[PDB]
RNA sequence: AAUCGAGCGUGUGA
């Protein structure tokens, strides 16, 4: 479900939402400098993204509050 | 290429009826065919108008039609892009399901170019006394 | 030397391509029993009624 | 060689004059065009059978193993006309114009 | 040859010029692979000539298309020839027979979808016996003009290039006959003042070896020692 | 920048205004120099 | 929407009388028609959405109170909208007769003169443009293509959407 | 509980012709063994041929030699197709030097004792002047497939522009094999068969050497799924 | 100069790097669809064959053009709607596209085809192994008529 | 005749020989055609044909890299291309290609900066094939213009 | 030159269950991935050894086709079942077993005694369902060693096709091998399931080294 | 920075 997005879309809802948190997502691991958790086994930063989306533990409104919470600090 | 669905449901209530094409005996689609994806304007009824076989919000989808066709339904009236009450644009329902995707259809995507596409391509494709009953 | 598909040759019909095959392994089977005859230093009256 | 006397005959006909111009026409590419469906259903039944010795050393024809058939009843490359064409025959040719 | 051929190769082959014809029957005097000789018959023989008949065979000398034209003598020492018989074959020519490819042995049946859609599956033996391989030849002219800072010179003295690129240069900057030369490589020399170097190179992307050099000086020209 | 397009005609003054300078020699470009 | 004599039936006057629905199931089952008879499937929205961009224009026939002059040919959103403005003012809305354009006609009759020229005709269209002194807004797709902006649809469609919000 | 295959015969109808024997073997390892070998025959075979050549004279192969029959091209074609059996180097220079009229065939390069030439018959060239002189260095490798010109380079990659010929090496030996699985009459048993590899080679090989080999091969590769870790 | 370098950086890029393929001329919408590229040793583009339709294209000298999407955003578009996977439909009719053709079709009639005096006719198999092994083993043939287990 | 041909030759009359596989050695079900074609090399090969290219030349009227094979050209990504992107709804691929891929000087740098600097940015730019067409609008005799806003 | 090789550098096994793993080694020779992988299918085919079902005894069988009652399964499917049973013997070449069970209900494979020499695969493999009271079987099994596979076409009251080779799934798929600059190389992919008399990859090793040494005639 | 460019005709493939 990674080059074609079936079960994630069951995990992220919206795809034009996944769309933009893959833009997002990927616009801070290129600039953020966020440590993943994932080994990097030779794969591509855009398909950990998808991965770390199918698992579904971030979301669009959790990410707003997370940037809320920065804004602040 | 201006067209675009920009809405989701404009609840007009306004459509087409169909019949199957009929030249002769044979029958050229039935009706599943052209309802299939179809949004209905309307409450589907069994004949004897006594029940309501599918409320006019579903999406009408193949198990849908396979039920209508075990009802034996004559005709239905689905919303139509034609009569969408929509300015700007046309709503979801009145263009039917996504014959590529097969969910509904999202906002924001440029049928009017995939109908000319889809229309165009088939081109090169394209060339250059009494009436009898035969059935029972 | 070459594979070839043969669902080729019935939608695009051209059969020719069938025969003049058929007529290449006849002519080069000939010239291949010349060549034995040749190897074997055969006398010039075999070749000849050959 | 039936087609062929048929149209013999229909000429003969026309040359003692008892139909025109264009219903021999017409007629002649009716007969004809039976003459290619006959010829069409002559091959590819004969094309779509065998004969085979079963275990109790009886015939049970089946479908034939023909690689041509297989191409054109497989729907793989190829349809029923393009096998009538290199098989059986090529059948009636326009002319510049819509004529046959 | 085509093993399976129509009769008509050798009307093609001897109508269009490529392949040198026998004007006069005689006897073959010489044969090599540029020049054939004929000792003219004194049947054919018409007074007040020494009844010599000499032919000279184009070699690999490029055509409109960038292809090879090339001549090779089909007869040998002492052969008699007549009128009109081929003395050399031209391109695509064997024996006076016109012949546009190879005869290959041929398999129809799919093999594992590598002929899918009227593609071709080639055995390695046909590369190794250089069945289809061709000869290409190109032409690129350089051209010495006058500027309007002053004149270009040809001359070997490019500046910023390494040692390797001055080894296969000599005196006046065009490297000889028969060399390898790839892409980027220098042919003939010149430069620019501003000094830049305006020589001509080998197109990038194509690497092959020098068959022909030809100058075309206009009166009150110095030539050089390679000229 | 900018969210639309306006086409209309062109006052003698507006073309004016366009311009830095007006051409009065026909000719482009010396053939002795390089220069126009 | 009853025929009197017999023969070819025009599609203009089949709109003028039979009313809408019917000339667009007209078209819709003589296209497919065509389509089939050569042994192609393709579906009738597609055709219902040429048929639709073929028919935003309205001819006023009596204006009344409306704003809109007697006898021009105005884009049909544009009467929906003054329509939805005098049920505000609770008054009666002009009545509109719709037209049945060609679809080289319908294109050139935009109200867009940047597509209009790119497709064809481009002097005519440009000469109209500048002696009524047209504006154009970036909301088709090929305003936006030419300019060199994303397109009102698919992942551009949000886009636009919040350019709409935002101005 | 298997019975080993071995040869029990080595037919040399000519010298490019031999029909070695296998026997026995159960059912189905005739067929299996049969496809391996004729396959690593076909694949990995070493030999000897024609890399590159120096002719006196000569820039480049694109031209015409002095009172001689054939092109340069022709007279390198001719040369790829030249049988030679070397022992005990991986590379030798031949010179060969001819005058006068006649047909120069493989006979006449000059002779050294660690290179036999196959076939002395083989024509190379024709020379049609008597005052035309042709003198040769070719340069023999042993090598395994097929290396192409275009592909393989010079150690430095500069070499003498005038010589450097360079011929497209056929180093395999044999150019067919054909392989049957025959019932064998054995007195012991009835489910035995016997291996009959049929080569057909350029005479440059030994047949038993050649069969050798293969089986050398396979096994070295199999041992690594034996010796596994 | 082509160093290993170059090499491993190649492979680096190539992978989950989608490229748009594309035949002239764009009849429809899938006249243009992203792949995932894999390195080839010669000098043409491998097309897989089922995408032969939707192209048009037959391998009879058909010429393709090679597009490369560049920012992140295109990249994603090519993954989740350009790519050939995720379309399969035809927005014509919504049919199928990728329906075999030629060997594939003839490949599985064939396999499927029914033969009355086959060599293991009347056989009872376990299941599907089984006709495997009686295949590849040469006992029975392809086209025997069995009995079999079938879950 | 050709079956006679093939007779004198021993040859098998059908044109049809057992051929075998060459990497397990099975003997194929069905006889195989077998025989000897007349190839033929067209002037037509991937020697010439390939052709790719990455930051080359342009033209001086507009920015766009024109060309072909000989000229180092790039790929006439037409009308119909960018009909196909607009079905499939990519907006931002088509402004690759139209502001990206050409008509661009000043976007067309830094975004080769980005690139790298491993980075994907700077997609808007104003086409200059538009400005050359205003241009020559306004040199026509007709003012045309942008807004403000 | 023409003596040296490359080594192989990645030989990787992935371990999808106990009896399903996919093994491949990085890189073979071109040509060389297929030569090994119709050898190796073939001797694993054909050429491995193990025990089977052969014969088995149905009393009251004289004419054509009979039939008996009490049974929920045909006769034919008890002995297809009875044919993939995994069957292991160490000490003898031919053993007869017999199956002691009765009851209404689940009929499992562990009620069987254990024995000595012979030892029982999978205890989970079921032969039949009793449901009667009066019903109860007790048959007499064959089993003999052997390799490979034999039809009862031709040649104790009923015969069974034996499945020796302990072979349940052999594949072998080969696929372009790419280093720094060769990239014609092969590399061989095994897909391999066993019924659980020898694991998967061993049953390869042994046909590896069968077939190693049918080839000791040659060995330098 | 060295770096460079168009139209017309013609014949070809898709
Ligand atoms: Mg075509
Ligand atoms: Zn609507």
């Amino acid at each position: 479900a990674r080059v074609t997005v079936q079960d994630a879309v069951e995990k992220i809802g919206n795809r034009f939402d996944l769309v933009l948190v893959a833009a997002r997502r990927a616009r801070q691991m290129q600039v953020g400098g966020k440590d993943p958790l994932v080994p990097e086994e030779n794969d591509k930063t855009t398909v950990i993204a998808l991965r770390e989306i199918e698992e579904g533990l971030i979301n669009n409104q959790i990410l707003d509050v997370r940037e809320r919470q920065e804004q602040q600090e | 290429q201006d067209l675009v669905v920009t809405e989701d449901d404009c609840g007009t209530h306004e459509g087409i009826m169909m019949t199957p094409v009929i030249e002769g005996g044979d029958v050229k689609e039935p009706l599943r065919d052209r309802v299939l994806g179809r949004v209905t304007a309307e409450d589907v009824l069994k004949p004897g108008t006594a029940d309501i076989l599918v409320p006019r919000n579903t999406l009408l989808h193949e198990q849908w039609c396979d039920l209508l066709e075990e009802n034996s339904v004559d005709a239905v009236k689905v919303r139509s892009v034609v009569s969408c009450d929509t300015d700007f644009g046309v709503c979801a329902h009145c263009y039917g399901r996504d014959l590529a995707r097969g969910h509904i259809i999202n906002k924001g995507e440029a049928i009017g170019v995939i109908a000319a596409q889809s229309i165009g391509e088939p081109g090169t494709q394209l060339t250059m006394s009494s009436i009898q009953v035969k059935n029972k | 030397d070459i594979v070839l598909n043969p669902l080729g040759v019935p939608s695009r019909m051209n059969i020719g391509q069938i025969l003049e095959t058929h007529l290449g392994m006849a002519a080069k089977g000939i010239g291949d029993k010349i060549n034995a005859m040749l190897k074997q230093q055969q006398e010039v009256a075999k070749l000849r009624e050959f | 060689s039936e087609a062929e006397a048929e149209v013999a005959e229909i000429q003969e006909q026309f040359q003692s004059g008892l139909v025109t111009a264009g219903e021999r026409y017409n007629k002649v590419i009716d007969i004809w065009a039976a003459a290619n469906d006959r010829v069409s259903k002559a091959m590819m039944d004969n094309l779509q059978t065998e004969t085979v010795i079963n275990r109790d050393g009886q015939e049970e024809k089946q479908v034939s193993f023909n690689s041509i058939y297989m191409m054109a009843d497989s729907g793989a490359r190829g349809s029923a006309a393009q096998i009538r064409q290199l098989a059986g025959m090529r059948g009636l040719m326009a002319k510049p114009d819509g004529s046959i | 040859k085509p093993l399976v051929g129509t009769g008509m190769e050798r009307a093609v082959a001897v109508d269009s010029g490529v392949t040198a014809v026998a004007k006069r029957g005689g006897v073959v005097q010489y044969v090599d692979a540029s020049r054939i000789v004929i000792k003219v018959n004194e049947d054919e023989m018409y007074p007040g000539e020494a009844g010599i008949d000499i032919y000279n065979l184009t070699k690999y000398t490029r055509s409109n298309q960038n292809t090879c034209i090339n001549q090779m003598p089909c007869v040998s020492l002492g052969e008699p020839v007549e009128r009109g018989d081929v003395l050399a074959d031209g391109p695509s020519t064997d024996l006076g027979e016109l012949a546009l490819g190879q005869n290959m042995r041929v398999a129809f049946m799919p093999w594992n979808g590598y002929n899918f859609e009227d593609s071709i599956l080639v055995s390695e033996r046909v590369v190794q016996e250089d069945r289809f391989t061709t000869i290409h030849i190109q032409e690129l002219a350089c051209v010495s003009r006058d500027t309007k800072l002053g004149p270009e010179e040809i001359t070997a003295d490019i500046p910023n290039v390494g040692e390797a690129a001055l080894s296969k240069l000599d005196e006046s900057g065009i490297v000889y006959i028969g060399a390898e030369v790839t892409g980027g490589d220098i042919l003939v020399g010149k430069v620019t003042p501003k000094v830049k170097d305006s020589s001509l190179r080998v197109p990038n992307g194509v690497s092959g070896t020098v068959i022909d050099v030809q100058v075309f000086t206009r009166d009150g020209v110095e030539k050089d020692k390679r000229a | 920048e900018f969210d639309a397009i306006k086409i209309a005609l062109a006052s003698p003054d507006m073309i004016r205004s366009w311009s830095f300078g007006e051409v009065k020699k026909p000719e482009t470009i010396n053939y002795r120099t390089f220069k126009p | 929407g009853d025929v009197i004599s017999d023969g070819p039936e025009a599609p203009h006057d089949i709109l003028r009388l039979r009313g809408v629905h019917a000339v667009t199931r007209y078209i819709v089952n003589e296209v497919q028609d065509v389509y089939r008879l050569q042994g192609v499937k393709i579906n009738d929205k597609h055709i219902e959405v040429i048929v639709r961009q073929m028919l935003r224009k309205a001819t006023i026939v009596n204006a009344g109170s409306s704003d809109f002059l007697e006898g021009e040919q105005v884009e049909y959103s544009r009467v929906k909208i003054a329509n939805r403005e005098l049920e505000a003012n609770g008054k009666v809305g002009a009545t509109y007769s719709r037209d049945l354009l060609g679809i080289t006609k319908a294109s050139l009759a935009t109200e867009s003169f940047i597509s209009a020229a790119s497709f064809q005709e481009t002097t005519r269209v440009l000469t109209e443009a500048a002696v009524a002194g047209k504006r154009d807004e970036l909301r088709g797709l090929k305003e936006n293509v030419i300019v060199g902006r994303l397109i009102p649809a698919g992942t551009g469609y949000a886009y636009h959407q919040d350019r709409m919000r935002r101005r | 509980e298997f019975l080993k295959p071995r040869l029990v015969d080595i037919e040399q109808v000519s010298s490019t012709h031999a029909k070695v024997t296998l026997e026995p073997l159960e059912r189905g390892f005739g067929h299996t063994l049969g496809n391996a070998l004729r396959r690593i025959l076909l694949s990995s075979m070493p030999g000897c041929a024609v890399t590159e050549v120096e002719i006196d004279g000569v820039l480049h192969e694109y031209s015409t030699k002095e009172g001689v029959q054939e092109d340069i091209l022709e007279i390198l074609l001719n040369l790829k197709g030249l049988a030679v059996r070397v022992q005990g180097k991986d590379e030798v220079i031949l010179t060969l030097n001819k005058s006068g009229i006649g047909p120069v065939t493989a006979a006449d390069i000059t002779h050294d004792g660690d290179v036999e030439i196959v076939k002395p018959q083989h024509v190379i060239c024709h020379l049609t002047d008597e005052n035309a002189s042709i003198s040769m260095r070719i340069k023999v490798q042993r090598g395994r497939g097929y290396v192409p010109a275009s592909t393989r380079i010079h150690s430095e990659e500069d070499e003498r522009p005038i010589g450097r010929l360079l011929v497209d090496a056929c180093y395999s030996p044999v150019e067919r094999i054909a392989y049957n699985v025959e019932a064998a009459r054995v007195e012991q048993r009835t489910d035995l068969d016997k291996l009959v590899i049929e080569m057909e080679t350029n005479g440059t090989i030994d047949p038993e050497e050649a069969i050798r080999r293969a089986a050398t091969i396979l096994a070295e590769q199999l041992e690594a799924f034996v010796d596994l870790r | 100069r082509e160093e290993a370098v170059v090499w491993d950086i190649l492979d680096e890029v190539i992978r989950e790097h989608p490229v748009l393929l594309n035949r002239a001329p764009t009849l429809h919408r899938l006249g243009i669809q992203a792949f995932e590229p894999v390195l080839i040793e010669g000098k043409a583009i491998q097309l897989h064959p089922l995408v032969c339709a939707a192209y048009n294209a037959d391998f009879d000298g058909d010429q393709m053009a090679v597009h490369v999407p560049l920012t992140l955003e295109a990249q994603l578009e090519a993954r989740a709607l350009m790519m050939s996977t995720n379309n399969i439909l035809s927005p014509a009719n919504g049919e199928p596209i990728i329906v075999p053709s030629q060997d594939v079709v003839l490949g599985l009639y064939y396999m499927t085809r029914d033969c009355v005096n086959a060599k293991g006719e009347g056989m009872v198999l376990t299941g599907p192994k089984e006709a495997e092994r009686l295949y590849r083993s040469g006992l029975a043939s392809l086209h025997a008529r069995v009995k079999v287990r079938i879950t | 005749e050709i079956k006679e041909l093939l007779k004198l030759g021993d040859l098998p009359t059908s044109g049809q020989i057992r051929l075998y596989d060459g990497r397990t050695g099975e003997q194929f079900e069905r006889p195989v055609t077998v025989g000897y074609m007349y190839m033929l090399k067209l002037n037509h090969l991937v020697d010439d044909k390939m052709h790719a290219r990455s930051t080359g030349s342009y033209s001086l009227v507009t920015q766009q890299p024109l060309g072909g094979k000989a000229q180092f050209g790039g790929q006439r990504f037409g009308e119909m291309e960018v009909w196909a992107l607009e079905a499939y709804g990519a907006a931002y691929t088509l402004q690759e290609m139209l502001t990206v891929k050409s008509d661009d000087v000043n976007g067309r740098t830094k975004m080769y900066k980005n690139i790298v600097d491993g980075n994907h940015q700077m997609e808007p730019g104003m086409p200059e094939s538009f400005n050359v067409l205003l241009k020559e609008i306004r040199s026509l005799g007709i003012n045309i213009e942008l807004e403000d806003e």
